């Protein structure tokens, strides 16, 4: 736990780098997660659900 | 205590335009600052007026400028005033920068006003370039085409950036509308930076033509400089009047009174006169990317004057060799201007390269050498 | 580096008396004719070389270049133009 | 640049017989053409003073020398704004152009440069 | 008996010396990474960034290879 | 090369430690006790300091007056102080007056009367001392600094104790305190100067033989402190000079980082505008402060206790509009112990300390204080050769490591006294404990 | 009420484990989460907002 602090937080350069890398990962995964959720709550409604008829 | 000093708001005006302590010996070259303020005001007044009559749609832009010329009361005046004052803005800005280089205004303790100034100069170039596009005549279009295709030389992303700025695959309506919005905005940004460079300068105060301290002998900005500034205002307005009323198209290019035609390319794409030196620098480098870097470096290299001037003495009033070198530098900058409007033909190709080398070597070689030697001559020569 | 009135940052001054007269008591244009002629001549003579040398040089350069360019695009200059390209 | 640099380089030149033979006459001409003497300045009055080092050297001037300097700057400023030159006793004669400030600024700088050197010392 | 203190002046420039700067070299590394991550993050949306950088990353790279079915694409 | 410090024990477990110097004519004998204010609870806080007053108020044999005369006839003087962890009672005398002085000290420690009449008399004297320390600003600042840093803990109590306790201290509780604490196994009889060790040991066998031994004899310098980042402001706009202390939790005597912390302290160093040489000192903070007239003085300190410490700086300044700059620059200099220190600063500070730790010992009192302090904190005297080796082992890498664990981005205890309007709130001071650029 | 060395009662607010790395790390996890969402939010904002400047759907046709 001291180790975690020393590596990622103690130097601000490291902390800002950690925050931006986390932001990148969050951004990508959150996009994917919302996409799937939105598709489930709006099931059979969206174009992707009816497109197969055509 | 007097109201002008007591009240916080009044005190700020007071500190800049009334009680501001100035050197008592500023000569007429210190008046370009206020002329540039006058140009900036005329451009805002005429500019906002034209915006009330101009339509930014590409199907209507050129026609809206004709409407201004032909139908709007005094529209001809507002249009020509705006177009010509853009030329006078650059005459005054080159003069003001020339004054600053000759009198060493860029030296400590005034590096910050100088460096902000270099940014004001870039914003003025961008502002004037975008304004030129708004007419949507042939020079407007062919200007935007060629200048925004320089960005294509940025490696990897260059093409993508160009299409993003144009808002399409060519210069067209999207480009015109966005340049209108930006051309309206940029002069306000330019005004803010103008005000920042003055606030920065307030810590040291104005330099003076002798390059000595003026702390020994100060004059209030008003009335002395107020009334001195009127002389150059009236001199400026006389020159303004001769262009605007008697020869309104002397400084311009007829090609911009032909509506933009993406098919027909004009005889000669030459920029407005005040951009011509940078254009010549760009042509000198054969490489596309090289050329663009050189052109930008020709402006940003002004930022290193504070380093490369090694003199112990501020300014050129007392330095005969520096004065000669500066004379050659200024004339070379005008020759570059002239070479920007000749055709890319012998013998101007080689000549343009030599003038470009001379331009850069002033900052990189000659000024550091000459200023070092003059230091030694002052010391030995006065023993 | 610069102060304000009262603490401008001058080294202490002492022993200088300054005198001047009112603008209403002066002739503002006293000796203007003499200055416009003799003083302007003096000041211009002293600075003439610093303008004449660079201007004359760059004008000569331009003149030579523009005349060569003109000559290269004549019939007479066909061959020299062919070599230059 | 530093005044120290100017002074050291000048001393190298004045040492070399060859160099001095060609440079000292040039420098004398240069100073005649420079024309600061025609405004009643001494060379040292022209050195840039808006630097912490130079401000300190000016504070170390003897009061007399300091008062005289203030007068020369005010006098020159008045000639500047009038576009007149000094006449008669106001013109600085070559014998009056003494380096009154160089000793003081060389001491200020000596200390400042020693301070920089010593900030970088490494015990062995 | 010691006659004189024993020291050297290390080369310096603008108040920096090599011992000091060497301590900061790692930090410029991390800031450079932070700037790299940050820059790349900002242009993640640019199609060229995906085509040329992001889709080439092993395993993860398929996240950025996405085709609109030609039936659903007006252009 | 210093003479060897001889050490003997008695049967009860009293340590006798001596460093003879046949060049001097005076001697300092005294008793260093590994006991102080910290040994009190909250009800008997101030007892240790109270006892110091009563120790000189007469014994079972000699009355107060007889005591005074006996010391006057010796020729030298007696002195005592109580700190948080240490109590000292010593006697500076002539060479051959040592048997008298040991006899007097043994008497005042074992056989003090502590008569109700004298307790009652001192109870006013000590009450008046509560309102006159107020003047000793450095001490005020340090007392508040401990109070806040070790809030509601034994180290955080003052030495004087609260007014309430001073009124309720009885001879019974005084007797109980010195019976529990001033035990043979916690005491060192120290002789420095013109003393023979074997003579001193015989005098200890004669006078300190019937000292109580503690039930559980732990080794000397054996001790739970939980530092609280916190601030006390004692603003007083009527004072001309601001006094400010900033400290972080430091190192104990027996820390592996003890010398590393001292080197770090020396890198910041001390400064005093009244001393001629101070404007030329190498310390970066010294240069900033002197060039900018930010302070009258600063003094870096590294106070150790058995199980914790405080490491910090004490600043004084009349520049009340630039206190922010003074604190700003100070804390940025500490940041550089974490980010920037190299062989340059570390080797310079080691050189200054290799001398400094030996220079301090320049009279018999200082030598005795050194033997006493070290024996009661480490259980042995550390020879100059060992001290020189421990300092040599301190590398730049060690200092950076230590600072990054102890100073960088850590909570501070902060005390300001005087015209400290310009000292920003806790957050802004604590924000300077790190650098965003690093 | 009189002695200034008797620090007021702060026991309602003092954390027992205050000088542990665990303790500091937690608060920086909150600050860093906030910085992370702000960075992700700023990227989203900038990318979406500036995309207005890319060719619009009529142009792309
Ligand atoms: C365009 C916009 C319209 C607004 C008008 C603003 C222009 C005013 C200005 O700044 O220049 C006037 C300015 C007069 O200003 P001043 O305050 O009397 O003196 C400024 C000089 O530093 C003082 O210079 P000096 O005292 O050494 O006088 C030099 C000057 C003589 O100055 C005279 O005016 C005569 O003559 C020359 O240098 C001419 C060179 C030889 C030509 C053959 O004209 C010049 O001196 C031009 C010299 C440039 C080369
Ligand atoms: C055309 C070339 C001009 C070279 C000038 C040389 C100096 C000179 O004689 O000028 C007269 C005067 C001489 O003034 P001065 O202040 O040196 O001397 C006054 C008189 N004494 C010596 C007694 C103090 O110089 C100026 O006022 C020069 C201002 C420069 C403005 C240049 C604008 C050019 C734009 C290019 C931008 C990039
Ligand atoms: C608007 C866009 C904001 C994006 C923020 C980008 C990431 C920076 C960040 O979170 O700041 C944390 C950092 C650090 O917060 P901090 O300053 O509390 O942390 C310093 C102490 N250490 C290094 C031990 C953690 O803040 C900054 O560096 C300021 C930049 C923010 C603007
Ligand atoms: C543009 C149009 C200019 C026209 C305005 C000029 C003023 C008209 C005459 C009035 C006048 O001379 O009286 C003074 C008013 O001037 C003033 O108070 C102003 C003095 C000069 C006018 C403007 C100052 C210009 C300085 C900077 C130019 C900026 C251009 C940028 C837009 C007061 O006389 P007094 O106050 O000396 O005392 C005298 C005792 N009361
Ligand atoms: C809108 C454009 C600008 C305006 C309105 C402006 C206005 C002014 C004014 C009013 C002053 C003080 C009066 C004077 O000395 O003339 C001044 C000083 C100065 N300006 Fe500008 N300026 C502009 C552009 C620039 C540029 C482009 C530069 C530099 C590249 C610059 C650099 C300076 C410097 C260095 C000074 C201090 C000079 C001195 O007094 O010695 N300015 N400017
Ligand atoms: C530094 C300030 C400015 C400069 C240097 C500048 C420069 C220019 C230039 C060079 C043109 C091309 C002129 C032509 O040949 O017709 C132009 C056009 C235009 N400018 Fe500006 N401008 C400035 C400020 C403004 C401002 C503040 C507005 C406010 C909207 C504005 C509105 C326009 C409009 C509407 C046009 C197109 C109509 C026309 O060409 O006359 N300008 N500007
Ligand atoms: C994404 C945001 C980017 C922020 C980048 C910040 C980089 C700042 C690094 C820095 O301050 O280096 C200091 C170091 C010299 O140390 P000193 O003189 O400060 O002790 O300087 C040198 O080593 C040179
Ligand atoms: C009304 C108070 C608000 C403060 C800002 C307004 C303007 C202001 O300060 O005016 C002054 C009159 C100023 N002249 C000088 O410094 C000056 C100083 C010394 C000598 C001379 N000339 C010699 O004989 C001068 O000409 C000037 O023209 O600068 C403008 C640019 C300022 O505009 C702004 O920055 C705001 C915006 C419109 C750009
Ligand atoms: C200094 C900052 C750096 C430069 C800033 C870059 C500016 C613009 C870059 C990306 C803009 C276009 O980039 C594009 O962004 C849009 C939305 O924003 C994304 O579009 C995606 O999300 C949107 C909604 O969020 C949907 O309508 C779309 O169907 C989907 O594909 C694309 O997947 C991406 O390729």
């Amino acid at each position: 736990a001291t180790t975690f602090y020393n590596v990622f937080v103690k130097r601000n350069s490291a902390f800002v780098a950690t925050i931006l890398a986390s932001a990148f990962v969050f951004d990508m995964t959150f996009e994917t997660a919302i996409d799937n959720f939105w598709d489930r709550i709006n099931a059979g409604k969206q174009w992707k659900d009816i497109r197969h008829k055509y | 205590m007097a109201l002008r000093k007591k009240n916080s708001l009044l005190n700020m005006a007071n500190s800049y335009v009334l009680d501001s302590p100035q050197p008592s010996n500023l000569n007429y070259f210190w008046n370009f600052g206020s002329l540039l303020a006058l140009c900036l005001v005329i451009q805002l007044a005429t500019g906002i007026t034209l915006a009330m009559h101009y339509t930014s749609h590409a199907s209507l832009a050129f026609d809206s400028v004709e409407h201004i010329m032909r139908d709007v009361n005094f529209g001809w005046f507002i249009r020509y005033a705006h177009a010509n004052t853009a030329s006078f803005f650059f005459i005054c800005i080159y003069a003001h920068m020339g004054r600053n280089i000759y009198y060493g205004s860029y030296k400590t303790p005034r590096v910050l006003p100088w460096s902000i100034g270099v940014i004001i100069f870039l914003l003025l170039i961008i502002t004037a370039f975008m304004g030129y596009v708004l007419v949507f005549g042939q020079m407007s279009l062919w200007g935007a085409t060629v200048i925004c295709n320089l960005v294509s030389a940025i490696p990897w992303l260059g093409e993508d950036i160009v299409h993003f700025l144009w808002g399409g695959f060519s210069v067209g309506n999207p480009t015109l509308q966005r340049f209108f919005a930006l051309h309206y905005l940029m002069p306000f940004v330019l005004a803010v930076f103008a005000l920042l460079h003055l606030i920065a300068l307030h810590t040291a105060g104005s330099s003076n033509p002798l390059g000595i301290t003026s702390n020994v002998d100060k004059l209030s900005m008003h009335p002395y400089y107020s009334f001195k500034d009127l002389i150059t205002v009236f001199a400026f307005l006389l020159m303004f009047t001769l262009f605007v009323f008697f020869s309104p198209d002397k400084l311009g290019h007829p090609d911009n009174y032909i509506p933009a035609n993406p098919m027909v390319t004009p005889a000669s794409i030459v920029p407005e006169w005040y951009l011509l030196p940078f254009y010549a620098i760009l042509r000198a480098i054969p490489d596309k990317l090289g050329g663009v870097i050189a052109m930008v470096a020709a402006i940003l290299i002004l930022l290193i004057l504070p380093i490369v001037d090694r003199s112990i003495i501020r300014g050129n009033a007392f330095k005969p060799i520096s004065k000669l070198l500066f004379g050659f530098f200024i004339c070379n900058f005008l020759l570059l201007g002239v070479l920007g409007q000749v055709h890319i033909e012998p013998p101007f190709i080689v000549l343009g390269q030599i003038c470009t080398i001379f331009y850069f070597s002033y900052f990189l070689i000659l000024l550091p050498m000459v200023s070092t030697i003059e230091n030694i001559f002052f010391y030995i020569g006065s023993l | 580096y610069m102060g304000w009135w009262g603490h401008m940052g001058s080294p202490p001054q002492k022993g200088i008396a300054g005198y001047t007269i009112s603008p209403f008591a002066a002739r503002p244009f006293a000796g203007v004719v003499h200055a416009a002629i003799f003083n302007t001549f003096r000041r211009t003579k002293n600075q003439a070389l610093f303008v004449i040398l660079p201007v004359s040089f760059f004008y000569y350069v331009w003149t030579q270049a523009s005349e060569k360019n003109e000559w290269l695009y004549t019939k007479a200059g066909r061959h020299e133009l062919a070599k230059a390209l | 640049a530093s005044i120290t640099s100017v002074v050291k380089t000048s001393e190298l030149i004045l040492k070399s017989p060859l160099l001095s033979k060609i440079v000292v006459p040039l420098a004398k001409t240069y100073v005649k053409f420079s024309g600061y003497r025609q405004l009643g300045f001494k060379m040292n009055d022209l050195i840039i003073e808006e630097t912490p080092n130079m401000q300190l050297a000016l504070r170390r001037l003897p009061p007399t020398e300091s008062y005289d300097r203030v007068y020369r700057l005010i006098r020159a400023t008045q000639f500047s704004l009038s576009h007149k030159l000094a006449t008669g006793n106001d013109i600085t004669k070559p014998e009056e152009d003494d380096h009154y400030l160089i000793p003081y600024i060389l001491d200020v700088e000596a200390e400042a440069f020693e301070k920089d050197a010593l900030d970088n010392l490494e015990v062995v | 008996y010691v006659k004189k203190p024993s020291y050297k002046i290390v080369p310096h420039f603008l108040g920096f010396n090599i011992p000091t700067v060497s301590k900061w070299i790692p930090i410029f590394g991390i800031w450079g990474a932070a700037a790299g991550i940050g820059a790349l993050f900002l242009i993640e949306g640019v199609p060229r960034t995906r085509q040329d950088i992001l889709s080439k990353i092993p395993i993860i790279g398929e996240h950025w290879i996405r085709e609109i079915p030609a039936s659903d694409n007006p252009f | 090369v210093s003479p060897k410090t001889r050490t003997s024990n008695l049967k009860n477990g009293l340590t006798i430690a001596s460093e003879s110097n046949p060049l001097v004519q005076t001697a300092t004998v005294g008793v260093w006790i590994d006991a102080g204010s910290r040994n009190e609870n909250a009800y008997n806080n101030g007892t240790a300091h109270f006892f110091e007053h009563l120790a000189f108020k007469g014994t079972d044999k000699r009355s107060q007056h007889q005591l005074e005369l006996d010391i006057e006839n010796m020729g030298g003087h007696l002195n005592a102080y109580t700190s948080r962890e240490s109590t000292v009672y010593y006697a500076k005398s002539f060479k051959d007056d040592v048997p008298k002085s040991v006899e007097i000290l043994a008497d005042i420690l074992q056989h003090s009367k502590l008569a109700e009449s004298a307790i009652d008399r001192e109870r006013e004297v000590i009450t008046r001392e509560l309102e006159e320390v107020n003047k000793q600003y450095e001490e005020v600042v340090f007392d508040h600094l401990h109070a806040t840093a070790f809030m509601n803990q034994p180290l955080g109590r003052t030495i004087l104790g609260p007014r309430e306790n001073i009124q309720t201290i009885t001879n019974t509780e005084l007797r109980k305190f010195i019976t529990e604490n001033y035990t043979a196994d916690r005491m060192v009889l120290v002789g420095a100067g013109a003393v023979d060790h074997d003579a001193l040991v015989e005098l200890a066998e004669k006078y300190f033989s019937h000292l109580p031994s503690s039930q559980s004899p732990v080794p000397l310098g054996t001790p739970i402190p939980n530092f609280v980042g916190s601030e006390v402001r004692l603003r007083d706009d009527t004072m001309p000079v601001a006094h400010i202390a900033i400290a972080v939790e430091g190192v104990s005597w027996t820390s592996e980082d003890y010398y590393t912390a001292l080197v770090a302290q020396a890198i910041i160093g001390n400064y005093d505008r009244a001393v001629g040489t101070s404007r030329h000192q190498g310390s970066r903070l010294s240069n900033i402060v002197s060039e900018n007239n930010l302070a009258n003085s600063f003094q870096s300190f590294s106070t150790s206790y058995s199980d914790t410490g405080l490491w910090g700086i004490y600043l004084t300044s009349e520049n009340t509009t630039q206190i922010d700059d003074l604190v700003h620059f100070t804390l940025k200099e500490w940041n550089r112990l974490s980010t920037s220190v190299s062989n340059l600063q570390v080797e310079r500070a080691k050189s200054q300390l290799k001398a400094g730790l030996l220079l301090s010992l320049d009279g018999t009192t200082y030598v005795a204080e050194d033997i006493g302090r070290q024996l009661t904190t480490l259980g042995r005297r550390v020879t100059p050769a060992e001290v020189e080796a421990k300092l040599e082992a301190v590398t730049e890498h060690d200092v950076r490591a230590w600072a990054q664990k102890t100073l960088y981005d850590k909570d501070i205890a902060l005390v300001g006294l005087g015209p400290i309007e310009g000292l920003y709130d806790y957050n802004r001071i604590r924000n300077d404990m790190s650098m965003m650029r690093w | 009420g009189k002695s200034t060395y008797k620090i007021p009662d702060f026991t309602p607010y003092l954390k027992k484990d205050r000088n542990t790395d665990a303790n500091r790390l937690f608060s920086y996890f909150m600050i860093g989460s906030f910085g992370m969402l702000s960075a992700a939010g700023a990227k989203a904002t900038v990318q979406d907002f500036l995309s207005n400047m890319s060719a619009s759907a009529d142009v792309l046709a």
